[PDB]
RNA sequence: UGGCUUGUGGCAGCCAAGCGCGACGUUGCUGGCUCUUCCUAUCAUACCGAAGCAGAAUUCGGUAAGCGUUGGACCCACUAAUAGGGAGCUGGGUUCCUACUGAUGAAG
RNA sequence: CUGCCGAAGGCAGAAACUCAGAUCAGUUUUAUGUGUAAAAUGAGAGUUUCUAGUGGGCCAUUUUUGGUAAGCAGAACUGGCGAUGCGGGAUGAACCGAACGUGAGGUUAAGGUGCCGGAAUGUACGCUCAUCAGACACCAGAAAAGGUGUUAGUUCAUCUAGACAGCAGGACGGUGGCCAUGGAAGUCGGAAUCCGCUAAGGAGUGUGUAACAACUCACCUGCCGAAUGAACUAGCCCUGAAAAUGGAUGGCGCUUAAGCGUACUACCCAUACCUCACCGUCUGGGUUAGAAGCUCAGACGAGUAGGCAGGCGUGGAGGUUUGUGACGAAGCCUUGGGCGUGAGCCUGGGUCGAACAGCCUCUAGU
RNA sequence: GUCAGCAUCAGUUUUCGGGGGCGGAAAAAGAAUAAGGGAAGGUGGCUGUUUAUAGCCCUUGUUGUAAUACGUCCACUGGGGACUGAGGACUGCGGCUUCGUGCCAAGGAUGCUGACAUAAUGGU
């Protein structure tokens, strides 16, 4: 398996959520 | 030294999960590699997301918005001790969140013999309100008429000809 | 910080170990050292603990011929010499020659009372000990371990301080005369832009 | 001066025996 | 040849600070003759605290090893006491150098 | 004497020849369930044959069962030791680095930078005072815990309706409740332990009295003005016993450390790493212009058992050197000189007196 | 023959300095200057309040496309020090030069000078 290629990761659908341990 | 990083990541999309959720954490590490590993184990222990099936999507160092204003930072942390569990909350007055975390690490290594891997930081928050401050020594610093002489004056050129001044 | 033939160190207010280490490094460098006024060296730790340390040092003696046993020296100068020589390779010719370059005395004898006495800041108790810490004096530990010449040194030091005070007053008066003539001289203001 | 009744320095058999039997203690508690 | 070793026994139950255990408690049953030195874990001597300690005599406990801890066949006396231990010789029982001690001795 | 190869708890080497291969791997992926099968990387891979030495044991590692005050015993794998020098851990058969030709320079590992000791008595933040501190090293035997030592925390408490404490006072009257008694009134002793008042006075927290009485708290009011208390956890500190001559963190010593913890720079040096020179071995290319030679290049270098190869020296024999020698052979002595990695060789001076040596072969009472 | 000093080089290497890009929140800050908001560890004023006879914090605009800071790169550059000089006519790979027996830092050091010889190095 080759290394993962550059792509896009749209976040307007799932905005990042803050995680705390 | 330390730098504060935000790490945003997710698992690799599949048919079962075409749009995986995006998980962002604010964490402190000397460099990006330690931050990514610090994040990955945190993600493993909180949400059981394996490192192999995940990927770090965004790495961003963060600089202090107002490094020239003295602030008071309260830090919620969890400690692994003999019992393997403890919760502490400290307060440090410093102009930078990074410096406050560095002071916290130095104090805990000095007091509870705590290492970087033993300490996990839950939250570093700013306490602007004077009343919300709980620590007496922080309140001592926050008093309006603070004044005190220099402590620990302590003072190649061996064989000085005169006696030291060590005063004014 | 220049190489002198002889360095006279006034050991008042110094720490025994720190001054010994500095002196032991100078002797190996090849410098003659005279450590005067050894009854004023300070040692960290309270007096009772230090006396227990020393009285434990007396306990070390041979079980055959204590005449060949450990030689316990009670004079403050000899106490400093023992501290210094323990920091030197005295079993070799180099260390044995280094010991010959050290002259530790009690009080300030006349051959060295008329010479400038520098001090070591790396050994000074005021600069090296946190305030509120108990300490002791070698000239006091010596008197309660066997040293029997404390009164004579104290008397001969009061005489020396009186004579030195008289000498300084005379020299200060002469310096005041020279100092008064200084601004009276004109070139001291005429072309003093060089900073002098 | 030591100022002690028991020497703070240890013999090589004694120091080696700790790692001999400390490991066995972990084996026993396991 | 364990940093050994020392003053507090075995079975069951009741609790229960707490993490099925569970601590302390609580209740149930049957070899000797002389020798240098060291340690204190002190028999006597010194000084203290407590006790129905009135006095005398005494008991226990603390600091304390400076100084003593015998004479005779467990026995009987003396003694203030007859405390406990560590590091030349003989009986009944089985069939060179170095150390120590004294003595000289060249030499700034 | 030197060089090369080099173990073993069926090996290492030698010779005879395959294929320029998909031929193997103390390896990792892919697929099927540590087995098998079919991409990565590395390497030239191999087959039959015979012939030296060994077949032991110590240490640790992870997998189990039997176990006990307590250790302990028996298995399988893994390595290190053994054949192994060097740096560090004060020194060391098993700990941390590092595998060794002769040198120059640079840089490090492990460990370190107060002095002995080469290197910062560097920078920054904390902790700790020990009249037998610590540098210790899963702090594992004592170990379960004690402490009015200190610094941090966690969880509950009241608090300008005046917090805790402090001083002033109230802390009562039925009631000396009832049995119990010489004498017991809350307090020698047996169940509670009720009520009027409240802001509160408990059939009573202790002292005390023959009995009383008296004081105290636990409970409230006056003044006084701000924080205070209780229970646990963590780090350091004391204690958690150990004797017998002097005494050891290695020593001296160190207390805003030269102890403990962390962070960041700078610095010190091993035979290790890098650049170069040289020695030797192996391998590869070229060479018709002492071929047993010349020439270019690269890699490599511990070494026991064992295997292979090349040299130094001794007595005698054949050949040769128009060989050396009474103008001094051999031998011997020497603070002389030179050569070779080495075995050894030549030579100056002195002594000495009659034989001796190089080269190629042979030989051995070498 | 011996020992030196310097210069120009080549190999290795250590230690300072400058210039220039390119990246991050196109650094974050900050300054200066326009809005609004909030207040304090409450200033002038009068314990209480909201910039006045001190000021502070937050947001936005602007100066702006600011600088700095770090990271990174330069076939950009200026110095200081140390060890080494193997090889021995000619080729080769290269750059200047109009080709040139052309020159050159390009398949391994040359040049200049001094002192000593009864001294210095090297051996024992």
């Amino acid at each position: 398996a080759p290394p993962a290629k550059a792509h896009f990761v749209s976040t307007e659908n799932n905005e990042p959520v803050t995680l705390h341990p | 030294a330390l730098k504060e990083y935000q790490v945003v990541g997710r698992k690799v999309p599949t048919e079962h999960e075409p749009v995986p959720k995006l998980f962002r954490m604010r964490l402190f590490a000397p460099n990006e590699s330690v931050a990514k590993s610090r994040y990955w184990y945190f993600l493993k222990m909180i949400n059981k997301v394996k490192k192999a099936t995940g990927e770090i999507v965004a790495i961003n160092e963060i600089s202090e918005p107002k490094p020239l204003k003295a602030k008071v930072f309260g830090i919620w942390i969890r400690y692994d001790s003999r019992s393997g569990t403890h919760n502490m909350y400290k307060e440090f007055r410093d102009t930078t969140r990074v410096g406050a975390v560095e002071a916290m690490y130095a104090d805990m290594a000095a007091r509870h013999r705590a290492r970087f891997r033993s300490i996990r930081i839950l939250k570093v928050v700013e306490v602007e309100k004077k009343e919300d401050v709980r620590r007496n020594y922080v309140k001592q610093l926050l008093n309006p008429h603070l004044k005190f002489p220099l402590p620990h004056r302590r003072t190649k050129k061996v064989f000085a000809p005169h006696r030291p001044s060590t005063f004014y | 910080s220049e190489f002198q033939k002889v360095v006279v160190i006034d050991a008042k207010g110094h720490l025994l170990g720190r001054l010994a280490s500095v002196v032991a490094k100078q002797l190996l460098g090849g410098q003659k050292v005279v450590v005067v006024r050894c009854e004023e060296l300070n040692i960290s730790g309270h007096f009772f603990r230090n006396k227990l340390k020393y009285l434990a040092y007396l306990r070390k003696a041979c079980r055959y011929n204590p005449s060949r046993g450990a030689f316990h020296f009670r004079a403050p100068s000899r106490i400093f010499q023992k501290a210094v020589r323990g920091m030197l390779p005295h079993k070799t010719a180099r260390g044995q020659a280094a010991l010959e370059h050290l002259q530790a005395v009690e009080g300030i004898p006349p051959p060295f009372d008329k010479q400038k006495r520098v001090v070591v800041p790396a050994a000074l108790r005021v600069l090296r000990l946190k305030p509120g810490r108990k300490y002791c004096t070698v000239g006091r530990l010596s008197s309660e371990v066997g040293w029997k010449y404390n009164d004579i040194v104290a008397k001969l030091e009061e005489r020396r301080k009186v004579k030195s005070a008289a000498f300084y007053q005379a020299k200060l008066a002469k310096q005041k005369k020279i100092a008064s003539a200084k601004e009276a001289s004109p070139v001291n203001q005429k072309l003093s832009q060089f900073g002098y | 001066v030591s100022l002690k009744k028991k020497s703070k320095r240890r013999t090589t058999r004694l120091r080696s025996r700790i790692e001999k039997k400390a490991a066995e203690s972990k084996r026993k508690q396991k």
